[PDB]
């Protein structure tokens, strides 16, 4: 499963209106990862699905080891493509009708997991298409084993969500 | 890679 020393990424974009499990990949800079379809919840999903998904999502996580890997992996236009796209599915799939409307609620919170931890970090929404650990204090990181169950890993996600910053 | 800053579906870490 996960190996050791190796840093598994997810990061969760929840608005009222979804909830989105994303796999992020890289080394250092990581990126959603586009290799993986992307794993839309209901808001209101439960913790233990989210649980299994957020852990999953994190099996997925890559470690671009190879140069070339990573360097095609964050090309700008590529990146920029990808983004773009990003925001047009969810805009399309639930009827937001500006990128305002998308991200003004939307909140986003860091997953990582690596050795025998998992951390969750609630982020502070700075710009509307910015999330930054910048005031948000270590303290207010949810720490969960890794070998936590689906639903305290789901509980845990809803207890930094709570904790996220915004405006 | 610290605190993170996610911005345009990256991350710096
Ligand atoms: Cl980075």
């Amino acid at each position: 499963a996960f190996n050791k020393d190796q840093d598994y990424w997810a990061n969760i974009f929840v608005t009222p209106d979804f909830l989105s499990v994303e796999t992020y990949s890289g080394l250092g800079m990581t990126g959603r990862d586009p290799l993986f379809s992307p794993r839309l919840l209901q808001p209101d999903v439960d913790d233990k699905s989210l649980g299994e998904e957020i852990l999953q999502a994190l099996s997925d996580s890559r470690t671009l080891d190879v140069l070339e890997e990573r360097v095609a992996f964050f090309d700008l236009e590529k990146s920029k493509e990808q983004y773009a796209a990003w925001i047009a599915t969810l805009m399309e799939k639930y009827g937001y009708r500006t990128k305002r409307a998308l991200f003004k609620n939307m909140k986003k919170v860091g997953i990582h997991l690596v050795n025998d931890v998992i951390t969750i970090r609630p982020s502070f929404h700075e710009k509307l298409e910015a999330w930054s650990g910048n005031r948000i204090n270590e303290s207010d990181y949810v720490v969960l084993p890794a070998d936590s169950s689906p639903t305290e890993i789901g509980s845990g996600l809803r207890l930094a969500l709570s904790r996220c910053k915004g405006t | 890679s610290a605190k993170e800053y996610a911005l345009s579906g990256r991350e710096l870490t």
